[PDB]
């Protein structure tokens, strides 16, 4: 599970 | 459910604003062009690959 270079999606 | 969390970002291509807010346009890894999104700052935690973005375009 990504810890860095990484976003949340207005998707969810 | 499924969109829910977050996702590894492979490239940052472009930025943009919308209604007062800053979006990036990104490429995500593991998915094709297809799937990228433009995601408000908010939702980021890839300030390298912005740096290098915005150094990229001067």
């Amino acid at each position: 599970y990504p810890v860095k270079k990484k976003a949340r999606k207005s998707a969810g | 459910l499924y969109f829910q969390g977050e996702f590894v970002v492979e490239k940052v291509l472009d930025r943009r604003v919308v209604n007062g807010k800053v979006e990036y346009f990104l490429k995500w890894k593991g998915f094709t062009d297809a799937d990228n999104t433009w995601e408000p700052e908010e939702n980021l935690d890839c300030p390298e690959l912005i740096e290098a973005f915005l150094n990229s375009q001067k």
